């Protein structure tokens, strides 16, 4: 006893359990997942309905920080919507700044120091939100980045956060990242999306899809999900 | 701009005009000058007109609590000395005020004067304002200690009468007021143009 | 229990007590309920009191020309968010010249009541907001929690034995979209009907009504304009 | 007549034994109450009654 | 800085540091004091002189202005704070309105002082218990007590420190009206109900008067040993 | 186990607010009674010891002409409530011109009721009761630790409040007058007080838009008690 | 960062601070040094055993310079010692600055020992492990003082610190005398230092500064290597 | 330099009747010796019955008036009823002096009904001084209105001269007779005359123009 309290000490182990603790708040949450393409960054987050709780659009756990780069949060939910807000002011500061859009890496590592800085105090808790981050621009690529409550940040090419966060990034090494569209990887999104999280846990959930890249011209926006409705036309026919 | 305040065995006469300019230009006929504090209290405008009616409110306000907490209505010495603590901080962004107090004590009848530069002294009879100089000239050849309270109330209305006569920054109505034991008390407010008809024979 | 002691220490199973706790704090207040048609915002209190002689303590308080906020839980949080309610209203209100909808005033009560969730000595806020409004596309409910995590609802209801109007709303969602006020109000406080145990009334001194509307400013309205909207209901069945 | 719907969504980490506790309190009033006879309103009753905690209320809270 | 509230509410609705703080003033010295109609009395005892050494630093009762005596219970160090920013706030008074400090005023400046060092952030409370006497101006003399509480309080005559409820309980066989129609009867009358306080050699009674004109008199020990001698000779009487 | 001196129960509410509603059971009583007329109130001074000048004591202090007062509990944590609801009081007046209202005192004091905390020590302890006559009538009112104010018609405090409600919802209507209130009063402090009834023990306090001010001396007192 | 600001070291039931204690033990788990007055200057000896044959000895140095004619060794924890080296660093020169005067090591102990005292009261720190030996030559006599983690001060003819100060203690009871040379000093304090040490002793174990009373210098490895070849 | 006041102009009028206020001003905004608008009214509604002009340097006018229908509300929130005209009045010279040693370039005219149904209109300065007065007039032709309102309302300097109240329709055909005789010879009295009637009704309010030059 004595050593899971406080944030600041260490654990005659030698690990934090503070930190180890928040790597699991997330892991309750439902599943969001993401993957890049060749010339575009496709989100997928699968959302919950149990039976009336909210209108269609509440609390979008898709966000969108500057005009090129977007969230997807997953875990507790206030927490990821102060880190919107930090990186939205943090955009700000580099566009006001330096004249030129944010590229993601600055923004990756002036975030992720603001979640490892609220790792060495007792003043505050280790945050619980885990979230991704696409972006793209012609001299720059689709890159998609990955931060942790615990403040490591790195580089995918597809993720998942979630319960199902392994069942839900087993598949993404069958599709192929270099050769194939972005438009292909909506539906090829949103066929697992609806594979994994089966219905016998929750008994209905509902899907947001947001995509960035070079066919949205830069400007990062969620896709109008009526329009092409590719999702589900596919997904009532992958059951068999 | 005349204003007169002097102590006799009845209490303290406070008399003043009405008239408020602007420039050359006149602003108003009517601007009753000798502002009410209390009921017991009595205070008065001169030079500014916004900073006399400020501060002499936030006399009050100090004036108010502190009979809240001592239960015991507040001595003039008192009021005046919180009122050059007020003013005195601000010498040198130039306020205009030159009011008076005027109220009854334990220690009976009572007046002071505060100027905006920090003076602070008690006396028999003062007056302030532009036309002051005109008023001490007539209010000092009738004055005693012992008057009547018509010969006091003739006196300090001729005053102000030939305050308003001889210099031009004074006119309107003559606002006079008596200070006694229990609070203080009204007693009229005659017109010049009408005064013209008493005094001039 | 040693990590029920602050808001800072995770649990190891992955959930801050001083939350939950906090959200029993919502559950002991009084049931209240809102409601959306497509063209209008009705949300409905109920109203309790400590003694017969002392009367009944109000729940609903206007806040700005269109926005209204239902409240349970505790009250002096609710005079500190209803402080800073009415000064971020009118602050854009002083700068931008036009009213502000709700949809960015609700980031600023999460973004408000955040900080005092994570930091050491800072209380969550006991609070049970309501919130009703119209911006330009029309009306809003939505509910507000201690952890700060807005839903933007259709109905919901927040307080004492509060899912039984919930069992009551399901039922009727898929009519309570087209009707006009009338009916949209009594379909409200059927709600507040089911909230209560079915031996006692139901009355016409506690129950506090409140809309928003387009060509209507919000209103609250407290037993005697409420004597109107009380007339004509069915009985409780045996 | 019972719906199972307003007993179902109001039960948020209520033990299982906890809930055969519930008609048993149903149950124990029913005696009382002088007639067999349970309401859907009465499950809800024994159900919140259990947990959380007992049998104490907020005040001096705010 | 120093961010901790040190005094918080008991379950059973007590505050500790305030209703336990009070034990610091059942462990002190003793004072008492009763007030004439014209001439006022306070007097500490259980004084425990080291009997060969110096005395005036150890004097414990002092004054704010020449209007107001001073004299206390508990532990002095803590009350020789409250004693100096008495003295402080009493003197802007007389740079206020022009009349001495009146001694309510005062009282109400101990007590809201303390009260207020009870209630902010990292502050122990006092621990002592104080008297305010005072011969007023309009010549009405009338006294109070303190409280760690901070609740000034009129007594006629006083008890506090070591045995509060035996000379409290004393001073009920003194208030005949009789008592006191002479000054030489309250001092004596002080004295004498001192002798139900610690030994009465004395040594350790050191008293005080103040002729509502005067300045404040520490009187020698030359007519506390006459006191004793009429008070002695008295119970001589009295058989 | 002094855990967090802002933390909740898991019932749960505020601990140590709480624990402040219990400290007003051990203090003196008081009552509370609103007429059409006026408002009368009531309280006990409880003497404690001959020793003691039994004027000097105040359970009534009067805040502005028109807003009376009634203080429980601690009363020195009651006299800072007091001094600075005068000021709020006045600061209506100075910015305003007009009387501060009875309802917004109490919202400017109950807003902080709850300033507690380390950064930004504990609750007060003291349950307030306020009258007064502004233009909506004479109101009387009552707030709590908590900051939970409401309006209550005849309201008791303190260690007496149980059987002094529930003994005086039985002798209430809505048509009271004021000096069926008045002997109504002290026929309940008679039964709920331990030394006997007297000159010295209790102190009314009326306030009503044609009896003012009517504020409280003695003498009336023995008038008043005598009629029983 | 809080204001949290709380003195944890406080005081035991019989009276004695127990982190001084607990600090001067962390002294005492330290590496041995001995430094010795005598009559011209005074010359510190230190003790630095690298732990393997990696390591470099030309990076970390022990004797440091504080002004031209002022040295200072420890016997302690190196990263609590370089802190308050620095700080005697700055604090010299306020002094160089205001009264334009080369500091008396008199006066640094009085403010080190001020720094260090003030330290072990101050909000939420553990006190310094670390012990100096300050020596100086100042108006023709030279000075050797020790402090301490307890913010005291001594004034020394020729003490050690460290591991065996109690044999280096009673060696340098007898053996250390009432009056040497420069090169004198230096024998019996590398004899104290091979009181303690292991089977070998090199240039790169012991490293050895002196003050002469014309100005500091730190000796090099060539001469450290030749006095000490001639076991002491 | 940088001096940071400039003179607008327009002329506020305001009459005191038995049971109404009427606050009438004209709506020529000037800078200078151009027109930079020939619509600009200056008479706001406060409150359903009390009606402000605000006059002078253009952006304080502005800016006050958002003030004050800013701490309207704020009184309305704290105190379930709106603000009295005499409230009105005490909290705009606090508003008027809070600025003191910067001060307001502003010529302010309050009028509205009391709680008795009668007319009180208060006049102020920039320093924030203020009384209660029968009719005033501000602005840059106060000089061109005040002895006139006196030879009409006042009764000033008349021998002979029986005493009726004003009447509503007397009113009105004093304000347009002083705008246009005022409007002749002034240069900063314009085209549209804004005319607010205070009633126990509501408020009224009627447009009449002028000469276009």
């Amino acid at each position: 006893t004595g050593y899971d309290l406080s944030a600041s000490t260490f654990s005659p182990d030698g690990r934090v359990f503070q930190v180890e603790y928040a790597m699991k708040a997330v892991e309750n949450s439902s599943t969001a997942i993401g993957i890049r393409c060749k010339d575009g960054v496709v989100f997928g987050v699968e959302k919950l309905v149990l039976s009336k709780l909210y209108e269609e659009g509440s609390n979008k756990r898709l966000f969108n920080v500057d005009r090129h780069v977007g969230m997807a949060v997953a875990g507790l939910l206030a927490d990821a919507r102060s880190l919107a807000d930090i990186a939205r002011e943090e955009a700000s500061n580099f566009r006001s700044n330096f004249g030129y859009n944010i590229p993601l890496k600055h923004l990756a590592d002036r975030v992720a120091m603001y979640v490892h800085a609220y790792t060495l105090y007792s003043a505050v808790r280790p945050f619980g939100c885990s979230f991704m981050l696409g972006s793209y621009s012609v001299n720059d690529g689709a890159q998609l980045y990955m931060i942790d409550p615990s403040g490591v940040s790195y580089g995918y090419w597809g993720c998942a956060i979630g319960k199902a966060r392994q069942a839900a990034k087993t598949e993404i090494e069958k599709l192929q990242m270099k050769e194939m569209t972005c438009r292909d990887i909506v539906k090829e999104v949103a066929k697992i999306i609806y594979i994994v999280h089966d219905e016998v846990k929750d008994k209905a959930f509902e899907l947001e899809l947001s995509w960035v890249g070079e066919l949205t011209n830069g400007r990062h926006e969620i896709v109008p999900k009526d329009i092409r409705e590719e999702a589900e036309k596919y997904a009532k026919e992958s059951l068999k | 701009t005349t204003t007169l305040a002097f102590k006799f065995r009845h209490g303290v006469i406070v008399a003043a005009d009405s008239r408020a300019t602007a420039g050359a230009y006149i602003a108003s006929q009517t601007v009753k000058k000798v502002i009410e504090i209390n009921p017991y209290l009595l205070g008065t405008m001169a030079g500014g007109a916004a900073d006399c009616s400020f501060w002499e409110r936030l006399l009050a306000r100090q004036c108010r609590i502190y009979e809240l907490r001592n239960k015991e209505r507040i001595s003039v010495a008192a009021a005046s000395k919180l009122l050059a603590n007020m003013v005195y901080q601000y010498k040198g962004m130039g306020l205009s005020m030159g009011t008076m107090i005027c109220g009854w004590d334990k220690r009976g009848p009572g007046l002071y004067y505060v100027d905006s530069e920090g003076n602070r002294i008690s006396g028999a009879t003062f007056s302030v304002g532009s036309g002051s100089v005109y008023a001490y000239g007539v209010m000092d050849r009738g004055y005693s200690y012992d008057l009547e309270v018509e010969q006091a109330y003739d006196l300090a209305r001729r005053a102000i009468y030939q305050a308003t006569y001889r210099d031009a920054y004074s006119g309107g109505a003559v606002n006079l007021y008596h200070v006694r034991e229990d609070g203080w008390i009204r007693v009229s407010s005659d017109n010049v143009a009408d005064l013209h008809e008493k005094y001039s024979g | 229990n040693q990590y029920d002691n602050d808001v800072t220490v995770w649990s190891p199973q992955g959930r801050i007590h001083q939350i939950e706790y906090a959200m029993e704090a919502v559950k002991q207040g009084s049931a209240t309920v809102g409601l959306k048609s497509k063209t209008h915002a009705v949300l409905v209190a109920l109203k309790r009191a400590q003694s017969e002689l002392a009367a009944h303590q109000k729940k609903i308080l206007h806040v700005d020309n269109h926005i209204g906020i239902s409240i349970a839980g505790l009250t002096a949080d609710a005079r500190l968010l209803c402080n800073f309610m009415r000064q971020e209203c009118l602050d854009s209100r002083f700068v931008f010249d036009r009213p502000l909808p709700v949809s960015r005033l609700v980031s600023l009560i999460g973004s408000k009541t955040q900080i005092p969730t994570q930091r050491y000595g800072r209380r969550p806020y006991g609070v049970g907001l309501l919130i009703a409004g119209y911006d330009d596309m029309g009306p809003h409910i939505f509910q507000t929690c201690p952890s700060a995590n807005y839903f933007d609802c259709r109905a919901m209801s927040i307080g004492a034995r509060s899912q039984s109007a919930r069992t009551y709303l399901e039922r009727h969602m898929s009519e309570f979209m087209e009707c006009n006020l009338n009916e949209l109000v009594k379909h409200g406080l059927r709600a507040l009907r089911e909230t209560l145990p079915a031996e006692q009334d139901l009355t016409t001194k506690n129950v506090s009504i409140g809309i928003v509307g387009k060509d209507l400013e919000f209103t609250i309205y407290d037993d005697d304009d409420v004597s109107p909207f009380l007339e004509g209901l069915e009985e409780r069945p045996q | 007549d019972v719906n199972y719907e307003e007993l179902a969504r109001c039960t948020d980490d209520f033990n299982g034994a906890q809930c055969k506790a519930v008609c048993v309190e149903a149950g124990m009033i029913a005696l009382r109450r002088g007639a067999t006879e349970l309401t859907h309103e009465d499950y809800m009753e024994g159900i919140l009654e259990v947990q959380a905690k007992k049998k104490a209320n907020l005040q001096y809270y705010a | 800085s120093y961010d901790r509230a040190i005094t918080v509410f008991s379950p059973d609705g007590h505050l500790f540091q305030v209703e336990y703080a009070q034990e610091a003033v059942k462990k002190g010295s003793t004072a008492v004091g009763v007030r004439g109609r014209d001439i006022v009395v306070l007097g500490v005892e259980k004084k425990s002189v080291a009997k060969l050494q110096d005395e005036r630093t150890v004097r414990k009762i002092c004054a704010l202005d020449d209007n107001v005596c001073m004299a206390f219970a508990g532990l002095t160090a803590d009350a020789r704070i409250v004693i100096n920013r008495a003295r402080v706030e009493c003197q802007s008074h007389r740079l206020t309105v022009e009349d001495p400090v009146t001694v309510e005023y005062i009282t109400r400046y101990i007590a809201s002082l303390k009260q207020r060092y009870t209630q902010s952030n990292g502050r122990r409370p006092f621990g002592i218990s104080a008297l305010i006497v005072g011969f007023d101006f309009d010549g009405t003399p009338r006294l109070y007590q303190t409280d760690p509480s901070g609740t000034y309080h009129a007594w006629k005559a006083n008890a506090i420190g070591r045995g509060a409820k035996s000379v409290r309980e004393f001073l009920e066989k003194n208030y005949t009206d009789e008592a006191i129609e002479t000054d030489d009867l309250t001092i004596k009358l002080v004295i004498k109900a001192l002798l139900e306080v610690v030994q009465s050699g004395g040594k350790n009674i050191e008293l005080a008067v103040m002729r509502r004109d005067q300045s404040l008199k520490i009187l020698n020990p030359e007519e506390i040993e006459k006191y004793v001698a009429e008070i002695e000779k008295e119970k001589e009487e009295n058989e | 186990y002094d855990r967090g001196v802002n933390t909740f129960s898991p019932e749960g509410r505020l601990f140590q607010v709480e624990y402040a509603i219990e400290a007003i059971k051990l203090g003196s009583t008081a009552i509370g009674i609103q007429t059409s007329e006026g408002v009368c109130l009531a309280v006990e001074k409880r003497i404690t010891s001959p020793l003691m000048e039994p004027s000097s004591i105040e359970k009534i202090v009067e805040i502005d002409a028109h807003i009376g007062c009634a203080m429980s509990g601690l009363i020195a944590d009651a006299k800072t409530l007091i001094d600075k609801a005068r000021v709020e009081t006045q600061n209506h007046w100075f910015t305003y011109n007009e009387t501060m209202t009875v309802e917004s005192v109490t919202q400017a004091v109950s807003n902080l009721a709850l300033q507690f905390g380390e950064e930004d020590s504990r609750p007060f302890g003291v349950a307030l009761l306020f009258g007064g006559v502004d233009e909506k009538g004479p109101q009387l009112f009552h707030m709590d630790p908590s900051g939970t104010f409401v309006q209550c018609d005849a309201r008791a405090i303190g260690s007496a409040s149980e059987g002094a409600q529930s003994s005086l919802q039985e002798v209430y209507h809505k048509s009271m007058t004021l000096k069926e209130a008045i002997k109504s009063s002290l026929i309940i402090l008679k039964q709920v007080m331990e030394e006997k009834l007297n000159a010295t023990n209790i102190e009314l306090a009326t306030v009503q838009p044609g009896q003012n001010f009517h504020m409280f001396t003695k003498e009336e007192l023995e008038e008043v008690i005598k009629d029983i | 960062e809080r204001g949290y600001s709380f003195s944890l070291t406080t005081f035991s039931p019989s009276g004695k601070l127990v982190q001084i204690e607990y600090a001067l033990a962390a002294v005492a788990g330290g590496a041995p040094s001995v430094g010795i007055k005598a009559a011209n200057g005074v010359v510190l000896a230190t003790e630095k055993k690298q732990k393997s044959i990696l390591y470099d000895e030309r990076s970390v140095h022990k004797v440091e310079p504080i002004t031209k004619h002022i040295g200072l060794v420890y016997s302690g924890m190196g990263p609590d010692y370089r802190v308050l080296v620095h700080r005697a660093r700055k604090l010299a020169q306020q002094y160089y600055l205001v009264y334009q005067e080369p500091i008396p090591t008199a006066q640094l102990v009085q403010r080190v020992a001020s720094v260090m005292q003030e330290y072990t009261q101050s909000g939420g720190v553990r006190p310094f492990g670390v012990s100096l030996l300050i020596c100086g030559w100042n108006e023709g006599r030279p000075y050797l003082f020790q402090s301490d983690p307890s913010g005291a001060y001594f004034a020394w003819k020729a003490t050690a610190m460290g591991k065996n100060y109690v044999n280096g203690k009673t060696f340098l009871e007898k053996r250390y005398n009432e009056d040497l040379e420069l090169e004198d000093a230096i024998h019996t304090a590398i004899l104290t230092l091979k009181e303690s040490f292991e089977g070998q002793m090199t240039e790169d174990n012991i490293e050895v500064g002196i003050c002469n009373e014309a100005g500091f210098r730190r000796l090099t490895p060539t001469e450290v290597k030749d006095y000490l070849a001639a076991i002491a | 330099r940088f001096s940071p006041y400039v003179f607008n102009g327009g002329t506020i009028l305001a009459i005191a009747g038995e049971d109404f206020a009427i606050v009438a001003s004209d709506t020529r905004l000037s800078e200078g010796f151009s027109i930079h608008t020939r619509d600009s009214p200056k008479c706001y509604k406060l409150t359903d019955k009390t009606v402000i002009g605000c006059s002078g340097f253009h952006g304080d006018c502005l800016t006050l008036t958002k003030i004050i229908e800013a701490r309207l509300k704020m009184y309305k929130h704290s105190n379930n009823k709106a603000m009295t005209t005499g409230a009105i009045a005490a909290m705009l010279s606090t508003i008027l002096y809070s600025r003191r040693f910067f001060p307001y370039y502003v010529y302010n005219i309050i009028g509205g009904l009391d709680e008795e149904g009668k007319g009180a209109v208060y006049s102020f300065d920039p320093v924030g001084s203020y009384q209660r007065d029968s009719f005033k007039a501000g602005g840059s032709a106060s000089a061109m209105l005040q002895p006139l309102l006196d030879n009409q309302v006042g009764f000033k300097n008349m021998q002979n001269v029986e005493h009726v109240p004003l009447s509503l329709d007397r009113a009105m055909r004093l304000v347009k007779d002083v705008f246009i005789s005022a409007a002749e010879r002034d240069v900063y009295t314009g085209d549209a005359l804004r005319i607010c009637i205070v009633t126990k009704e509501g408020i009224r309010e009627e447009t009449v123009s002028l000469r276009k030059d």
